[PDB]
């Protein structure tokens, strides 16, 4: 579950 | 230093008297940490990932030490599978991508 | 080149003769691109991050050009919110994090 850590702050 | 990417770029960060392993994430706009009480007022926020959005608490002006480098800024707290150091703090320690 | 992080680190990549904008993501083990048909067989796979899992199509040994630098590796295709270049290809073009 921690392979793709893209994170959008909006 | 120069951090290669053969393995996840995890580093130790210090907040108050708390130590935690966090990932230097250029793919994250903000910094989000796994469960930890912070002082001050906090506002609810929704952040998006690859699979959807999660709810987090937004705390501002939090001092954070990253590899001996001081940084102060917004820190989010919620159910992230990994502690993440986002661009908001990476810029403060002068971190860049090079190739 | 040297990329700072005040803005999202977006670069142009070329794959299968098509130009696309992609995010250099040190927080991603793999490379995930938006839905598109690529030549060669593929296998179903599941990957996750913040928000949960998504189903993707895994293609192997795919040539990708990143800012003029060539790479050949695994590319996942699926409903990702943005095109993501992960460490599997970042290491191939010799990308490092520095500060």
């Amino acid at each position: 579950i921690r392979k793709i850590l893209f994170l959008d702050g909006i | 230093p120069q951090i290669t990417l053969w393995k996840r770029p995890l580093v130790t960060i210090r907040i108050g008297g708390q130590l935690k392993e966090a990932l230097l994430n250029t793919g994250a706009d903000d910094t989000v940490l796994e469960e930890m009480n912070l002082p001050g007022k906090w506002k609810p926020k929704m952040i998006g990932g690859i699979g959807g959005f999660i709810k987090v608490r937004q705390y501002d002006q939090i001092p954070v030490e990253i590899c001996g480098h001081k940084a102060i800024g917004t820190v989010l707290v919620g159910p992230t599978p990994v502690n993440i150091i986002g661009r908001n703090l990476l810029t403060q320690i002068g971190c860049t991508l090079n190739f």
